[PDB]
């Protein structure tokens, strides 16, 4: 038969990041639990997200989620039954070429915040006397871009610290190479560790084919009938909102077409103004589907 | 133009971007991927001319969705610091590219991941064109895909079709 | 003498798997004793089970098979008297690339059925807080082709979970890589773990060579004297079924030649209508095998 | 033909198998391994033909039922954007190939197992024939083998019945 | 010269970095990187020139600041003794440089980090020039960037306001 079908080799939404821009923040800053701003649908990012800079291009970021067992069996059991995990330790370590305040503060595990510069530029980066165990805030977002709608992902975690510094080579080859890596730990006022998001315009037209809540089959337009005058009025303008079967909103993507532009004329943003006073009907379709309202324009 | 409606398009021919982008960064100078007449038909005083011909090397994976080639650079005028300085800007606007998105007159933007080096500047000596200062390079340029889906379903219906 | 006969080097039914799709499913499906129908002779799936995607091409799937034995002896023994074997533990580890609702569920132990996508496509996946072991249903499943009859073999496991996860490279020259090794378990209500198992119309052909069963050597039609009416009735139309030596149907590749069509007309499918009252005469034949029928025809 | 009879085919011939699925594709489109006559008679305007050359590369194992080829694929048009287009169609229907029949008009439905990419494409210069566009890649395909038993039996009573 | 105001310059010119070094180090004996018409005038008797010219080899990092080259070193003279001296004092003042400087009339000075060696010296045998004595080597100069910042932003903007 379609052994194809049954396959599912979709090849078509498995995203490859491609910028790694690790954010750090201090212990203060309170954790963000998305990073999209559910008010336009692009990417927001509080307070104190400070990047890293820049990280190693032909090697690249290693992320590594180590994992530990236990196998329990005490009456003769040719299997170990009830299979016990302890251990889900997630380490990753990313190479460093700039030397800013955050990488230094991160590869010293200090507070420089009371140092000043000298009058001459001179400055010391000094070691802890005991060594301060400071947690950070890591943000792990990738991208991928697909026409004008791209992916964003990324790895949420509220909870990171240094696990170990590897040795550096400061020779004459290349630059100093800082490629630390960091062990992520669980923390308390949020109750996670690590967590993966998935976010952007386009994730929104493969989230049905990803399997993620329901398949797009049903659409319509928010608002029924509704009245704008003609004058320039306290509801002159309007705004639309196309809601599908699957509880997301399609309005940054679909077109909507008036077929009556002389009573009102809607573009690509769901403004509806009204030219002249009368009904018009208006047609939104992304690729497939076809959606009809009615609206009616008044003095 | 008689290829199947089903199939639009596989990749991105990323040397018509390149030559595009160059176009539209500066149209005061041409830049394209052929030798028209019009620029042959004038050699002591010639407009600079960026050139990208496509090259072997570097493999591709469709599940990925990664593509690579070894695209060269070669950049044709009529003073050896001209030439050294526009293969200049060539490597400032193409070595420091790392995730960037550039838009076609087809429609759709392309996306491009890393623009590697191979081979330095090569000034090849004058042979049929003589007052020309000319200079090569290579370049390891790694594209997306435009589409991956995968086009197994239609043939196998059109052999199904056709014998069975 | 002849020693390519006694080495038996037949090097024809040795199948390579080609498409490795691993087939996933949720505790709560029962899990299928076989993977082919018995009433057409295809592949026929119950459902809840769904394709994980694509596994890594350059590398593939490599299933391991650890076994763990232990020696006795106590009373001065040159060698191991009752070797006997403790642990037969299975692994496999298969690279992925889409990142689709199975995926994400197998690799992070969770149920991501209460979540929903935001109004602008925002989603979370959420690491338990502590971590379950859910248990998966596995089909490994290849595929050969010879001609029309093609080979089917898979891998059938009604119990497995996760092993270990390797750590994976998110740098600019792969798309993200998820390779878990999984350790197949032991089922209670099935008593299986691991069981291998060959299907397909293709199989038909060498089982016997295979020294499966008993070799083809006869054959028979199982309706000996069929009666069909000439006009539309009841039993207008008859269906034939060739049974060999082996207790194994041979219609679907088996063609039957009628040598009186002005009679009754048998087409490859077996079918037995009629075209005129009489008697008719049907040859079986597959490449060295010729059975013959005896078809009586009355209004 | 003059072969024994007891021996039939040993292999599938991959080149013949993609000329004919191309040829079934777009009949209006021919498509080969030879240069026809009728071809080489216009060249101004030329219809767009894909042309298949066997290249050494890869090894083969008769006990593991495996075959592979350096396959490459050249195209010839009239014009560089249809070259292109048309390079880009044929790696759209050959990389994401994994598992894959067609069936011939001999009788037998061959199985391509894997099709990769060793070179990029190639633009070559015009050199004999100045207005055709001609666009140069390498395929690593790799496809089954219809029959694999030995014929050591045969051989060996020919070879008893000869001499004694 | 109508090259955007924005950008300045990416790389250092290494060479223009030699030869003018060179030539300020003994302003005596003229050196380039061209073959100028007035030396090539007289043959029997010639005054002594250092060729730098650039060959393939070596990889750059946009990110480390870090550039390479494989430099050729070629010298000319009328007598073997006087090349050899030449390219003896050459590879003195050459491969000792572990962090020089060096200024340009341009303005900026450069830094050169390390010059390695490839291939000795090679005594060409005399082909079109007979009297003159030529001895060819290599060396592997690794020289900073001036300025490695980043373009992303203006060809963002400029791609912006061309399509959106």
């Amino acid at each position: 038969t379609d052994f194809y079908t049954i396959k599912d080799a979709q090849a078509d939404l498995a995203i490859a990041p491609l910028n790694l821009t690790v954010l750090l923040a201090p212990y203060s800053t309170t954790p963000a639990t998305t990073l999209e701003s559910p008010t336009d649908g692009s990417l927001a990012i509080p307070p104190g997200y400070k990047s890293v800079g820049h990280f190693e291009k032909q090697a690249g970021l290693t992320l590594g989620n180590e994992f530990d067992s236990k196998d329990i069996e005490a009456y003769g059991e040719p299997e170990p039954i009830r299979t016990i995990i302890n251990k889900r330790t997630t380490t990753f370590d990313f190479a460093m070429y700039q030397n800013q305040r955050n990488v230094l503060e991160l590869i010293w595990t200090q507070d420089f915040s009371n140092i000043q510069p000298s009058e001459f530029g001179g400055i010391v980066l000094e070691a802890p006397k005991v060594p301060k165990n400071i947690y950070y805030r890591a943000i792990l977002v990738g991208m991928d871009d697909r026409n004008d709608r791209p992916i964003w992902l990324y790895w949420l975690m509220p909870k990171v610290k240094l696990d170990k510094l590897d040795n550096q080579t400061l020779n004459d080859d290349n630059v100093i190479e800082y490629k630390p890596t960091l062990k992520a730990f669980r923390d308390d006022v949020v109750g996670y560790s690590v967590a993966q998001g998935f976010a952007g315009p386009g994730w929104r037209d493969l989230v049905a084919t990803a399997g993620f809540g329901e398949a797009l089959t049903a659409l319509t337009i928010t608002p029924g009938s509704p009245t704008v005058t003609v004058a320039t009025g306290a509801s002159h303008t309007a705004q639309l909102l196309v809601e599908g079967d699957n509880g997301i909103n399609y309005t940054p993507d679909v077109v909507f077409t008036s077929s009556a532009p002389d009573k009102a004329s809607v573009s690509a943003a769901g403004l509806v103004t009204g030219v002249a006073a009368g009904s018009a009907t208006i047609t939104a379709t992304k690729g497939a589907l076809t959606a009809t309202a009615t609206v009616t324009v008044t003095a | 133009v008689v290829l199947p409606d089903w199939y639009e398009e596989a990749f991105v021919n990323v040397e018509n971007l390149f030559i595009d982008m160059f176009t539209d960064l500066l149209p005061d100078y041409e830049s394209g991927c052929w030798a028209p007449d019009d620029w042959l038909a004038d050699e002591i005083e010639v407009k600079p001319t960026i050139w990208f011909f496509r090259l072997p090397g570097g493999r591709v994976d469709w599940d990925g969705r990664k593509d690579e080639c070894q695209l060269q650079v070669m950049v044709v005028t009529g003073s050896r610091d001209d030439s050294w300085r526009l293969m200049d800007f060539v490597r400032a606007m193409l070595l420091p590219m790392q995730g960037d998105k550039y838009k076609m007159a087809d429609g759709y933007t392309a996306q491009i991941r890393c623009a590697g080096e191979v081979a330095g500047p090569q000034l090849l000596t004058p042979g049929q064109r003589i007052d020309t200062r000319v200079v090569t390079a290579t370049f390891k340029v790694s594209v997306s895909m435009k589409s991956a889906k995968n086009y197994k379903q239609k043939l196998y219906e059109l052999w199904q079709a056709l014998r069975g």
